[PDB]
């Protein structure tokens, strides 16, 4: 599978108890709309925990859009250990059955929130 | 010492972390007791995957999607096979008819039935269970 790449910088808050999933943008996104393009928006989801659900701003016909949405990982840092966050990019063609061009996830427990987790995350097309 | 049988696939730190909910992912951690299943050969060649002392029982969704929690339906019966590549292979006899054998995504989760055939090397799982040697 292949969904391109997504740049992000995730930081942690110990006052309200939430992780700041600050993504930069996604590059080389799959097509969906009639024109080798799509309306990909990242829908931040979580494992069983399911204590968080945010919808990004639809990006009309764009396979390399920038925006940097602020996703608040509603879950105490101490709890993060048992919560695997999942970022799925959903299309918004606005005609056919919006498909999941791709997604990405990482075991928070392995994500040592020392300061800020910044990296060039790889995107994969998870057939859903 | 038959106990917590760890199993995963695809080169890279990632273990199958099962949760009572059902959404099992390839968590790369060994601190929290949630990446162990009671893998054993129930019948002649038929091995079952049940995370008894840690999670739940598996129940593949028509092979296509791999899951488990409610009940260990026949979908969870797999034929124990070994590959000369230092990896274990399990054929979901329940769907063997379609040449489909349980396959998971190290960085995604267990759900690749449509590609459980000889397509994704992810089918070659690497087990790290506490045998009785």
């Amino acid at each position: 599978e292949k969904l391109g790449k997504l740049q992000y910088s995730l930081d942690y808050d110990f006052q309200n108890n939430q992780l700041l999933v600050g993504i930069i943008q996604a590059a080389e996104l799959p097509a969906l709309d009639m024109g080798g393009t799509s309306d990909p928006y990242v829908k931040v989801f979580l494992l069983p925990d399911k204590k968080k659900k945010f919808e990004t701003k639809v990006h009309r016909k764009t396979l390399n859009p920038v925006f940097n949405e602020q996703f608040t990982f509603k879950v105490p840092y101490s709890e993060l250990g048992g919560k695997t966050l999942v970022m799925a990019v959903y299309d918004f063609d606005r005609f056919s059955k919006h498909d999941i061009i791709g997604e990405f996830k990482v075991p928070m427990n392995t994500v040592d929130f020392g300061h800020v987790t910044e990296e060039w995350r790889d995107l994969q097309s998870a057939e859903k | 010492y038959k106990k917590p049988k760890l199993l995963y696939c695809s080169n890279g730190g990632h273990f199958l972390r099962i949760l009572p909910d059902g959404t099992v992912d390839g968590t790369r951690d060994r601190s929290d007791q949630h990446i162990q299943l009671q893998l054993s050969a129930e019948s002649v060649g038929e091995v079952y995957i049940k995370s008894t002392e840690t999670g739940q029982y598996l129940a593949m969704d028509t092979d296509g999607l791999l899951y488990g929690s409610q009940t260990p339906n026949e979908e969870c019966l797999f034929l124990e096979r070994l590959e000369e590549n230092h990896y274990n292979t399990y054929i979901s006899k329940k769907h063997a008819e379609k040449n489909w054998f349980v396959g998971l995504k190290k960085n995604g989760s267990c759900k690749r039935g449509p590609r459980t055939h000889y397509g994704q090397k992810a089918i070659l799982f690497l087990p790290l269970p506490v045998s009785s040697d």
